[PDB]
C-alpha cells in the first residue's frame, strides 16, 4: 500500500 | 500477527512530524491491517521528541482514532488532523 | 472487582473463529462487567493464531468499540462485527 | 512529565461520597489530559488501592475524556461521576518504568 | 450468562 | 472593596481538606480566590469567592500580615469560619 | 453555627450576683465543640428585662474577652469568672443566625 | 446609644481621618462603653469615602482591636495606630 | 453541661 | 469624655 | 489561574 | 494562590 511522508 | 500494547505521549511541533507512515495489508486473506511508522526523519518534531518508533501502529491523533477505517480513509485522517503538539497513541509490538 | 488490564491488539486470520465468550456481571453492585473469553476451541482459527486467551475481555472488533454498552448489545455488536481477517483489542490481566 | 504511558482498566467500587480524589488539568507553553493529583486515603479509590497519582484519566464507564480540552474534559467527569445522585470502570494511562 | 459461540 | 459584614459557619470535612484556593491583597487580608468543586466548602455551599477570611475555629487573622496570615491558616487545618463579605 | 450566623453585641445591665439570668448549654459535635449557646431566658433575669439575648443565640466574648478559641469546659468558666463586679454592665457579643 | 449593633468594616483611603472621636461611659453602672464616632469633618478622608457615620463605635484599626480596653486605652491604641494611605476600621453600627 | 450563668 | 480629633 | 476538581 |  501506498507511503505517505508526513512533513 | 503480532501482539501490541497500547501507548500513548505527546509529541511538539518542518512544522510536521517529520515521519513517513505506510499502510500495510495480508494479501492472503485480503485485508488492511493499518498504517504504520515506516521512518522517522532526522531532525524532525518526532526525532527530537524521541518516543516515537519505526514499526509502532498509529491508534489515534488528538482523540481521532485512526481505527475504524481503511488504509487509504486512515491516513487522510491523520493528514487532516495535522493541518488543524500531536497526542499520539500507538500500538508497539511486545512480540 | 480485583484486577488490573492492560489493552492489547493483534489481528486473527480466517480459512479465507473458534472461541465462547461470555458476560460477566457483578451480583452486589448491580453492574454489567462487559465481554469476556470464556473458551478457545481447538483447531480454531483463535487456536491456530495462539495470541487470544482466556478471560480476554473484549474491548473492540475491527474498530467497533464493545465498551459504552450492556452485555447484550455488545455481544449483538460483536457477532455483527464478524460479516480475511479480524483486529481484536483485548483487555487482559497483568495483576 | 511529558513520558510514555500504557493504558490500563479497573473497577473501583462506591457507597462505602464518591472516588475521593482530586484531579488537575495539565497545560503546556502552547492541553495535555486530567490527571490524579492526591487521593483521600479513606476514599473509595484509596482502599482498592490500583489508582495512583499522576495517573492520567482516560475514560469513566466507555466516556472517553480523549479529544476534549481540559475544561470539557473534567466536565464530561463530573457528569459521568453523578451515577448516584455502585463501580466506576476506569481507564487511565500511567508511565511506564 | 450470555455466551456467544463463533463455531 | 466595599463595606463587608461578618459572617460565621461551621463546614464539615472527613481526609480531604476545605477545597479552597485564597489569595493575598498596602497589605490587607487573605480572600477566598476559588471553591474547588466538590470539595468540603462546596458542598457545603455557604463560602463564597472574595469571602475575606477573619478567623478559624477562634484563631483571628487580620492583625497580622498576608505572610503571617497565611501560615496561622495553614496551622489551624469540622472549622468554624468567620468571614468578611461584602454587602456593598 | 447551626446556621450562617451575624454578630451583634449590646449591653446588658445588672444589679446588686444575680447573673445574667440563663441557662446556656455547650453544643458538640454528634460525629468537635461548636460553642456555648443560650438554652432559657429566666423571667426577671438581667437578659430578660433587657430583651435583647435570645435562645440559641451563641455567647461569643464578654467585655472584650473572646470565648471562641475555647473549649466549652473553659469558656463557660471565663464566662462565669467575668460576672462579678465588687452597679454593673455586661457587654456581649453574640452570634446570632441569619438563615 | 448603644442599642443593639451589627459589625461592619471597610477600608478608608487617605490631615488624618478627619473626624472627631468620644469615650462614652455609663455614670449609673460605672462602665466603659467604647470609642465613637462624634463628628465627621465635611472633606476629610472619611467625609470624601462616606461609608463611616456619626455614632459608629470604633471596633477595631487595621487589624488592633480596641474591645477590652478601656476608654483611655482604646483611644491610645487608634491614635497609634493612625500614625504608623489605608485604613481598615471595624465599626459597630445600630439596627435597633 | 447546661449551666446557670 | 477625652474627644479626639483622628 | 488553576483548574482543580474532586470526584 | 495556595491550596486550604
Amino acid at each position: 500500500n501506498m507511503e505517505e511522508s508526513f512533513v | 500477527d503480532g501482539t501490541r500494547e497500547f501507548l500513548t505521549f505527546e509529541v511538539p511541533l518542518s512544522a510536521g512530524l517529520g515521519v513517513s507512515v505506510k499502510g500495510n495489508r495480508s494479501k492472503e486473506n485480503h485485508a488492511d491491517l493499518g498504517i504504520f511508522v515506516k521512518s522517522i526523519i532526522n531532525g524532525g518534531a518526532a526525532s527530537k521528541d524521541g518516543r516515537l518508533r519505526v514499526n509502532d501502529q498509529l491508534i489515534a491523533v488528538n482523540g481521532e482514532s485512526l481505527l475504524g477505517k481503511a488504509n487509504q480513509e486512515a491516513m487522510e485522517t491523520l493528514r487532516r488532523s495535522m493541518s488543524t503538539m500531536i497526542q499520539l497513541i500507538v500500538a508497539r509490538r511486545i512480540s
